[PDB]
């Protein structure tokens, strides 16, 4: 009795381990027969096309032949267009950015009170004022 | 450059156009050889950064 | 147990036989194809970098020049440069 | 009796696993797909044999796969020719491009 019970526990554990390894194999019984038929057709076609290619390669490669020239010239010319436009845009943008920043540093406006100043000057004045205020508080 | 008229019998001569295109491309080739010998690269990563 | 195992082996044999019949012709013609195709593809890749027939022949002569000029003028990074245009415009607007 | 049943089940499952690559629908399906892609490609190559031959050797009777490229080539060429001067100026600015980039950074 004790030997039989131990044999059941061992086999049950082996089965559980194998079922887990075979999770992908357990899904939907699609008609195995249909897949094979389809495969048969594909292989047969493949074989026929390979022969047809080899024949054309030996005889002709080893309707006007103009189609590939048009495609090439079209794609190459288009790329050339776009590239030059991009170079032109970079130059323009770089110059615009330099001007905008320059104008901001040199422009004088009435920010606060009765005095006209640049943004940098007024900001410095404001900073000095609060430095002065803070120094007067640390000496307390 | 033996080139026919761009327009023959009121219609566009595609061969002439292509010939003109070829001349234009030669000019462009000449200019690129003078000013873009190494080919200008716009660092796309730099600009994105 | 014996009956159940025999039924499954018979099914496996049927399936293998059906496949062998169709695979054998394809494996035999493989090596000549692969070699002819590769040589063909490499040859094609080296080219990329009145009477109406008579007309298309004259046109081909000039397009061949065009193709040669474009291969000469186009830098190696031309395609990358062409993609940078939008990014440049975005930078300007943000500033 | 219970041990015998489970033992059979185990034996059956083992046989199925060992022959899955050639027998299971899943694996067979993947092989089909790879084969269909190549077929289509070869069909195309055979259809454009004339054009491909002409390239290797280097209504209007042109192969249908190339009608687009042929029809659009004219406008493209016209546009290039008309903008030729602009393209030349642009090419002249190419040596300034590093300075432009430095000034902008500053």
């Amino acid at each position: 009795m004790s030997n039989s019970v131990e044999a059941l526990l061992e086999i049950s554990s082996s089965l559980k381990a194998l079922k887990e390894e075979c999770v992908d194999l357990c899904s939907s019984v699609t008609d195995g027969d249909k897949v094979i038929q389809s495969l048969r057709l594909a292989l047969t076609d493949f074989h026929q096309l390979t022969i047809a290619f080899n024949q054309i390669y030996a005889n002709e490669f080893q309707m006007s032949p103009m189609g590939p020239f048009f495609q090439f010239v079209h794609q190459s010319l288009s790329t050339c267009f776009k590239e030059l436009e991009s170079i032109a845009q970079f130059t323009e943008t770089s110059e615009n950015i330099v001007d905008v920043v320059r104008e901001r540093h040199q422009s004088k406006e009435k920010w606060a009170g009765s005095t006209i100043s640049t943004l940098c000057e007024k900001m410095k004045e404001l900073r000095q004022s609060y430095e002065a205020f803070q120094q007067s508080s640390l000496q307390d | 450059l033996q080139m026919d008229n761009v327009y023959e019998a009121g219609k566009v001569n595609l061969i002439t156009v292509v010939q003109l295109l070829n001349e234009a491309l030669k000019l462009v080739s000449g200019e690129r050889s003078l000013y873009d010998c190494k080919g200008v690269r716009l660092d796309l990563q730099y600009l994105h950064g | 147990r014996d009956l159940t195992l025999l039924q499954r082996e018979e099914r496996l044999r049927d399936l293998i036989e059906k496949q062998d019949e169709v695979l054998t012709p394809v494996v035999t013609s493989k090596d000549p194809f692969k070699d002819n195709y590769t040589t063909f593809a490499t040859a094609l890749d080296s080219t990329r970098h009145g009477n109406r027939h008579r007309y298309l022949e004259e046109l081909q002569k000039h397009l061949a020049i065009t193709k040669s000029l474009l291969e000469e003028i186009m830098p190696s990074h031309a395609s990358e440069n062409a993609e940078s245009f939008d990014t440049i415009k975005d930078l300007e607007n943000i500033v | 009796a219970e041990i015998n049943q489970k033992s059979l089940e185990l034996e059956l499952l083992r046989l199925e696993k060992e022959t899955a690559d050639i027998t299971h629908p899943l694996y067979l399906g993947q092989k089909h797909q790879a084969l269909q892609a190549m077929n289509s490609h070869l069909e195309a190559v055979l259809r454009e044999k004339r054009s491909l031959r002409q390239r290797l050797a280097q209504n209007l009777p042109i192969e249908a796969s190339y009608h687009r490229f042929t029809a659009e080539l004219l406008p493209l060429a016209v546009n290039f020719i008309e903008k030729l001067e602009i393209y030349i100026k642009t090419i002249q600015t190419i040596p300034k491009i590093p300075d432009c980039a430095s000034n902008m950074d500053n």
